[PDB]
RNA sequence: GAUGUUAGGAGGGCAAAUCCGCCGAAUUUAAGCAUAUAAUUAAGCGGAAGAAAAGAAAAUAACUAUGAUUCCUUUAGUAACGGCGAGUGAACAAGGACCAGCUCAAACGGUUAAUCCUUCGUUUGGUGCAAACCUUUCGACGGAAUUGUCGUU
RNA sequence: UUUUAAUUUAUUCAUUGGAAUUUUUCAUGUCGAGUCGUGUUCUUUGAGAUUGGAGCACUAAUACGUGUGAUACAUUUCACA
RNA sequence: ACGGACCAAGGAGUCUAGCAAAUGUGCAAGUGUAUAUGAUUCUUUAAACAUUUUACGCAUAAUUAAUG
RNA sequence: UCAGAACAAGUAGAAAACGUGAAAGCGUGGCCUAUCGAUCCUUUAUAUUUGCAAAAUGACGUAAAUUACUUACUACUGUGC
């Protein structure tokens, strides 16, 4: 009952006080590192509804994310092609700012863990603010229970990195099942490589 | 095989079949279907008349299911009956044959060629053409309605 | 194309009810909660706003009130919904 | 593009070569995958390797009339057999939560179906010689002999298969029997005409019953 | 078969002979008594003419019949009705030609614009 | 088929017209006999042949069914044929009847010398010899690529139900099986001439 | 929250054909070229596995309805898109291959966390010549957990 | 040697726990929010008054919900989720 | 006018996709057994055979932007 | 002109409806030979011709019928595209 409460609480945000608390959470975030680790779930209710459980090896990681498009990548704003392909500025990436703030969390510093999930938090014009929930797939708290314990496996090595946490499935176009996905749904590129090959037949 | 290829029949010879002043180079006319309305059009116009242009309305989402229905013509409605059975109903005016021709695949009795005179052909389908029905009926025929 | 749940379907392959001849075979504590929630959290900015243009009372008023929903929420029936929602607030305040 | 040959659409402008895949595997593969099927009857000594499934009818006004194997039961159809779900599946056959029946005499045609599957089956205990009946839908278990038998006998495989149509297309019916008046064509059009109007006052219908 | 019959309704018990494979015709109700000497018959077409109590001919036999071909009548089957036959002579795009241009499929978006209707350029 | 990227590994271009050489591309750098020549192409040592060879080339050839069962009828009524079958190349002086059926009793001879001496009996001694004879070195480089031995093709030995035939004439140059079920027109009309000598068991028959 | 060469652990690099993300061209075709095309390709960077990915319906259908994905045959060079030019181009059904389903969250259980883990152990087994494994249940002393583990569906 | 089928032998005593149906009561619960969605920009798509994705701005509804049902829209059905 | 000092070896209309007409062949209002299954199929066997005790293609009907 | 393609400009008609003349007639522009323009797109006209893809919107219109998921029958049926 608490959590849907609090649930409740979160769907208004807009409304004074839930706003007050969000606008003190941001500032208190803009002070602490780009990654730093959380004691707890600042939103506890949210962290259980995706993956997070009060286990040993469970952990809460907060990411700051910049917002905005990405300028194209290129000595000097010149592109060196065809007019088509000459904007840069305007240019959006493919990939969601969760999706960044999971990889770069679970890259260079929690390349041990396991990214699990990851939600919303808070916002300003400059940053979007994430939590990270994550695993230790070798602390045994994690090993032994059979819920949970798939992440262990070796096939879950960096799942924020391949687009397999939410956010990847989100910006893969998975999310969206029925003809809306057709084009993309084994996956995108592999889709695409399908409908290239010509089958000839040994027989023909 | 190879060995029954023109390009060997004249091996001796300098410009292997593709002409000595005009040459044989890769692309000439362009690439394709190429200048098509441009350097090409009159081979366009007189082989290809309305290629070019779109006509008609669009049909974002087609479903070719929804629209299939083959069509025979009751020509070849007796036919679908095997000899010994169409001699014994032609012998035996007293009794007509039915026939699912949806069973058999079809969904359109079309009108298109003679029925035998007064032997009554029960015709059941989705769907007849005007003319089919009335050459059924002037047979003394019923076609039935199916699903 | 539209069918019929009484009556069986005409044998035909077309027109109303077409087809088959086949025989067819056929809270408290939510409310409490967003009680709570109201209590708790109020309106927000837009909302206030909404009601506020309800309670000026014309239709021209409601019709202002109606697109200002449709521009904040998006969709016309969401807005709708919405200003529906707000008027229930008026009249139970009113009362 | 010259003399009177159709218009060239061969769509090999990509890097297609990078792309192609020739089947000399065709036979060989499929050969291998018999020996797997083989190799899997084998472990599971006596019982099938097909599951079974209902028959359907296919979607769309173009293959309505003909009926193929679906996947699953459906719980009510499981019911009427007088099996649980969780039963069924330990067993022979596959379950549908998902499908639905607004068929009565599919359901039962199910339902037979089902029934039939059941008689042909026998049962081998869990535990060794320990007779004991099943649980919710599970037949019993026999004997030794009768299982030895049955061993003896060819495991068939006629019910994984779906039935045949049943043939019709010709049948006799009295001269005096057909009607004479019957404009089809006519019914037909006319249907066509009032469609949208019958479609009109079903939606009012529904409108007044939401009331 | 049904053109076979139509030509020999003139005159009975003289034979039919066929430079070519005769195909039966479901179409046809009735097979008269025919005598037909062909190249090939299609098996349900000899089967046909079986039943009409008919008689087959191979070639051979004709010959041993009848050397001169007395009481013979040579019959061939629609040359010019042949698909091939219908993209020759003029060539669409000719006014007034009545021939099949080489296409993909048809419809709408198959070459039925541009030069076949009055509305776009020019007609045929 | 060729290797993809034989011939082309290399990075080699042509040095342009004012070198008084030839324009293919040429091996860059220098020290080697390679660098300065001419790269790819087919018309220069170590460049890639003219039109690689490719394994999306048709091989198999789709043939109607029909067909194929027609052209089996044909080598079976070449075989029954005395005639057709002595221009195969069977030496077949010594044989009463050419449709040659023989009891049962074959589907279950166990050994070979059996089988040599049945066919013996027969009058295919001479065949027999033929075949024997037949056992030789193949002209060619065919003798490096596991066909080293060319042999004759002798009788064929239809049976209804294998009892031994296949074992027992499994080692006898040129003789060759098939289950009447299954015949194989490669093996009725070997290099496409009618009129194998077969030998069939009445059962098969 | 820092801090520790604290006790126990993990990540980094190599290797890529298939595989998954990102990022990302141009030659080229259009007989020019600028949209298009090449191509959601090459290169770049990051990440996995023996396969990967996908997957248990916010699915399709408009039927007498089908019933997770994937793959093949097909739809189909079709609907469609496209200086409606060059070109590009699916999906549903249908026939198969294979077929497998599920658990968290939320609801409920307070006559009580019924859970979980580290360390130290304790005593029946089964193999092996050893080395070792393989299982068996039982308690301590700690912690973790009420910001929620476990059971129930 | 590897395992994995079939066949063979299981029989007694102890009760802690659980499960499937089946009756009858009573409960109509719960169902994932800066998320969907809209506007706008760029990209991508066969997707066409935008197919997916993304950035930004705005920002929902509780299952009578809201999301599909390939032309934008309003009013209302219905089907499937 | 250009290329060729000489000799030996290598050295250039090919292969696939779809379409076309030509002709051969089988069948013929049909045809092609596609995948895939099946076998008393397994050096050759990656082929050959078989096709479940109304699949789809093209063709058999055309035409119209189109409901048709 | 020519590919005997197009456009364009003509020539001969035909079916309407008229004008002119007493009438035969003549009139489909200018006495004749020049005075002009594809696809796509846009635009505005025409029509008892259609669609927008499960449906509906003129209209519960006209009859009936009873309270309702009733039965017939009507060339004319939203905006926008
Ligand atoms: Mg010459
Ligand atoms: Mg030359
Ligand atoms: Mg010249
Ligand atoms: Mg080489
Ligand atoms: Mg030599
Ligand atoms: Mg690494
Ligand atoms: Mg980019
Ligand atoms: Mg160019
Ligand atoms: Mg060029
Ligand atoms: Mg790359
Ligand atoms: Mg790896
Ligand atoms: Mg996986
Ligand atoms: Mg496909
Ligand atoms: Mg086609
Ligand atoms: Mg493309
Ligand atoms: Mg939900
Ligand atoms: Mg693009
Ligand atoms: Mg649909
Ligand atoms: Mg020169
Ligand atoms: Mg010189
Ligand atoms: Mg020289
Ligand atoms: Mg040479
Ligand atoms: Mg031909």
């Amino acid at each position: 009952g608490a959590y849907k409460y609090i649930q409740e609480i979160w769907k208004k945000k807009q409304s004074d006080a839930m706003h007050f608390l969000l606008r003190v959470r941001t500032w208190e975030y803009r002070q602490l590192p780009v990654v730093h680790r959380v004691s707890k779930p600042s939103r506890p209710d949210k962290a259980r509804r995706l993956g997070y459980k009060a286990i040993q090896g469970f952990v809460i990681y907060r990411v700051r994310v910049r917002r905005g498009d990405r300028k194209k990548r290129v000595k000097k704003g010149i592109v060196h092609g065809k007019p088509k392909h000459q904007g840069v500025h305007k240019q959006k990436s493919t990939r969601n700012l969760k999706s960044v703030a999971e990889g770069k969390v679970g890259k260079s510093i929690c390349g041990n863990l396991r990214v699990l999930n990851s939600y919303w938090v808070g916002q300003d014009a400059v940053y979007k603010y994430y939590e990270v929930i994550l695993v230790d797939p070798n602390h045994n708290a994690v090993r032994n229970n059979p819920k949970i314990n798939w992440i262990c496996n070796p096939v879950h090595k960096h799942r924020e990195l391949r687009g397999l946490t939410s956010a990847g499935k989100k910006y893969r176009g998975l999310r969206v099942k029925g003809h809306l996905s057709a084009k993309s749904r084994p996956s995108i590129r592999a889709n695409w490589k399908r409908r290239q090959l010509i089958k000839l037949r040994k027989c023909r | 095989a190879t060995r029954f290829k023109k390009n060997r029949k004249k091996r001796g010879h300098v410009s292997a079949g593709h002409g000595r002043v005009g040459k044989h180079r890769k692309h000439p006319g362009g690439r394709g279907k190429a200048g098509g309305l441009h350097h090409m059009r009159i081979n366009f116009d007189k082989y290809h008349p309305g290629y070019f242009g779109k006509v008609g309305m669009r049909h974002l989402n087609l479903l070719k299911n929804r629209t299939y229905c083959p069509t025979i013509n009751v020509d070849k409605l007796w036919g679908l009956l095997p000899e010994e059975k169409k001699k014994e109903f032609s012998e035996n005016k007293d009794i007509a044959p039915v026939i699912d021709v949806t069973r058999k695949g079809y969904f359109k009795v079309l009108g298109n060629g003679k029925l035998k005179h007064n032997q009554p052909i029960v015709v059941k389908a989705r769907y007849f053409s005007s003319v089919a029905e009335k050459k059924i009926k002037a047979v003394g025929g019923q076609c039935i309605l199916v699903a | 194309g539209r069918k019929s749940t009484i009556k069986p379907a005409t044998g035909i392959a077309v027109g109303f009810n077409s087809g088959h001849v086949v025989t067819k075979r056929n809270s408290k504590r939510k409310e409490l909660i967003k009680d709570v929630v109201r209590e708790i959290t109020g309106f927000s900015p837009y909302e206030k706003r909404i009601i506020e243009l309800i309670k000026i009372g014309t239709s021209a008023s409601t019709k202002r009130s109606l697109k200002y929903a449709k521009k904040k929420l998006g969709t016309h029936k969401r807005g709708k919904a919405k200003r529906e929602e707000i008027q229930k607030v008026v009249i139970l305040q009113r009362r | 593009v010259a003399h009177n040959n159709v218009l060239p659409n061969v769509h090999l402008h990509k890097w297609w070569q990078h792309r192609v895949r020739v089947n000399f595997s065709k036979n060989i593969k499929k050969k291998k995958r018999r020996l797997l099927r083989e190799k899997r009857r084998k472990a599971n000594g006596g019982t099938p390797i097909e599951k079974l499934h209902p028959i359907v009818h296919c979607p769309t006004q173009r293959y309505n009339f003909r009926t193929r194997l679906g996947k699953g039961f459906t719980f009510e159809e499981l019911k009427g057999a007088g099996l649980t779900p969780r039963a069924a599946q330990t067993i022979g056959i596959c379950y549908d939560k998902r499908r639905k029946n607004r068929s009565e005499e599919s359901l039962t045609k199910n339902v037979e179906r089902l029934l039939k599957y059941k008689n042909s089956l026998v049962m081998i205990p869990l535990k060794k010689n320990k007779a004991k009946k099943g649980i919710g839908g599970i037949p019993a278990d026999a004997d030794k002999n009768t299982i030895k038998e049955f061993r003896n006998k060819k495991p068939l495989l006629s019910i994984f298969k779906k039935e045949k149509n049943t043939k019709p297309f010709y049948e006799t019916i009295e001269v005096s029997k057909i009607d004479k008046e019957f404009l089809a064509y006519k019914t037909l059009r006319r249907a066509k005409l009032a469609e949208r109007r019958k479609n009109c006052r079903q939606q009012k219908k529904d409108i007044k019953f939401k009331s | 078969l049904s053109k076979l019959q139509y030509h020999m309704a003139n005159h009975p018990n003289d034979i039919a002979v066929v430079v070519g494979s005769i195909t039966d015709d479901k179409r046809l109700f009735s097979l008269k008594q025919l005598k037909v000497c062909a190249l090939r018959f299609t098996e349900t077409a000899r089967k046909r003419i079986e039943d009409a109590g008919g008689e087959c001919l191979t070639f051979d036999q004709l010959a041993l019949k009848y050397p001169t071909g007395k009481k013979c009548v040579l019959l061939r089957g629609p040359t010019k009705a042949r698909t091939a036959e219908k993209h020759f002579g003029k060539a669409p795009g000719k006014p007034k030609s009545k021939a099949r241009p080489y296409v993909r499929s048809k419809g709408r978006k198959f070459e039925k614009a541009r030069g076949r209707r009055k509305s776009r350029a020019y007609k045929k | 088929a060729v290797k993809l990227g034989a011939g082309y590994e290399t990075s080699a271009e042509s040095w342009g017209t004012g070198r008084a050489v030839a324009r293919i591309p040429r091996v860059p750098g220098g020290g080697t006999h390679r660098a300065g020549q001419g790269a790819f192409g087919n018309m220069c040592r170590g460049g890639g042949m003219f039109n690689p060879t490719k394994i999306w080339r048709r091989w198999g050839r789709k043939v109607n069914l029909k067909e194929k069962r027609y052209a089996v009828c044909s080598s079976i009524a070449a075989s029954g044929v005395t005639s057709l079958v002595l221009a195969r190349g069977h030496r077949i002086s010594h044989l009463k009847e050419v449709p040659l059926v023989v009891s049962n009793d074959i589907e279950s001879l166990s050994k070979t010398k059996e089988a040599v001496n049945f066919l013996v009996s027969l009058g295919l001694k001479d065949e027999v010899n033929r075949l024997v004879k037949s056992k030789k070195i193949r002209a060619g480089k065919g003798k490096m690529r596991n066909r080293k031995y060319k042999i004759r093709n002798g009788p064929l030995i239809i049976y209804e139900n294998d009892n031994g035939v296949k074992k027992a004439f499994r080692n006898i140059p040129g003789v060759d099986l098939c289950k009447v079920t299954k015949l194989n027109l490669l093996k009725l009309a070997p290099g496409g001439s009618i009129g194998r000598l077969c030998i069939w068991s009445e059962s098969a028959f």
